[PDB]
């Protein structure tokens, strides 16, 4: 369905924002010059679960895909269609005198 | 003396009007002055080939034998508008439909004269006489009610009837389709 794009959407924001609180942790560091040296939980939580979601969102919106065997798309094919020949139409046929000239 | 119905008059025009522009053919059954009493379309396009012919005529047959009928006509439309003479196909055909009934007399469409309301008939009936196939005279009348024709022709194009048809070649397509199309013979009882 559409809604799988309307889900990727959702999906980069949450990147997004985890872009944003990541940026503002740094931040953080670049204030308490402390030997933290490590992301808070929530941030990676939300970042590792956003690329879960986005990417299988992403595997749906690729689209869908299409057999290899060529007898495939042309089983519908009816004989009334292959012998019309576009570029060899005629115009001497009953249809115009029939319908109004 | 060759007599056909209204209703073999209309699916006439509604099969020319299907396929405008592709020559068409079929039967006609009757009963055993011959009146056909049914008619029945098979193909489009292409028509010089035989084994569709051979299985069409096959089933038409079995089907006018198991509900009484025979075939007793053979009409064939064809796809130029100066073209009104039988080619080998309708002329072979003819020849063999009448090995068993001596009555049985070719009917070709006349796109000449296809118009809207039908103004004039536009079928015209060949006879084999002599070893050679022939035309009537274009003057004797041809069907049974000439103003029910037109008007049930006039409204059944006006209705987009023509679309609804089906002929063999559908059913060749899928059986799903009725060949039999009993739906433009209600049409024609409830215009009627
Ligand atoms: C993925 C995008 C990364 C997320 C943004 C992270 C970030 O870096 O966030 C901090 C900035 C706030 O920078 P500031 O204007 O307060 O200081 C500027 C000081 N001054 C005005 C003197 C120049 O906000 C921002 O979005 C950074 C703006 C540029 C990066 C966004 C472009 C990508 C879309």
């Amino acid at each position: 369905p559409s809604l799988w794009k309307g889900l990727v959407g959702i999906g980069l924001f949450a990147l997004a924002h985890a872009a944003f609180s990541a940026a503002q942790h740094r931040s953080y560091m670049r204030l308490t010059e402390k030997e933290d040296e490590s992301l808070p939980i929530d941030i990676v939580l939300q970042t590792l679960l956003a690329f879960a979601v986005t990417c299988y969102g992403i595997v749906h919106i690729a689209g869908e895909f299409k057999d290899m065997d060529a007898t495939s798309e042309l089983k519908n094919k009816t004989f009334d269609t292959l012998r019309n020949h576009p570029s060899f139409y005629v115009f001497n046929h009953r249809g115009r005198v029939l319908f109004r000239p | 003396g060759v007599k056909l119905t209204t209703q073999a008059y209309c699916k006439m025009v509604l099969h020319g009007a299907k396929y405008p522009h592709c020559a068409v053919n079929g039967l006609l059954v009757a009963e055993k002055h011959t009146l056909f009493v049914d008619c029945i379309p098979l193909f489009h396009g292409t028509l010089a080939l035989a084994p569709m012919l051979e299985v069409a005529l096959t089933l038409i047959d079995s089907w006018c034998k198991d509900h009484s009928y025979v075939i007793a006509g053979y009409y064939q439309a064809n796809e130029r508008v100066k073209d009104a003479s039988p080619n080998q196909v309708a002329e072979k055909v003819a020849s063999r439909i009448a090995e068993g009934f001596s009555d049985t007399a070719l009917i070709m469409v006349d796109n000449t004269k296809f118009t809207m309301d039908c103004v004039a008939p536009t079928i015209h009936v060949y006879e084999h006489h002599e070893n050679r196939w022939r035309c009537r005279d274009p003057h004797h009348d041809y069907c049974e009610d000439w103003p029910e024709a037109q008007r049930i022709s006039a409204s059944l194009l006006d209705s987009r009837s023509y679309e609804t048809l089906v002929d063999f070649d559908n059913h060749l397509d899928d059986i799903r389709n009725d060949w039999t199309n009993p739906e433009i013979n209600k049409a024609v009882l409830h215009l009627c």
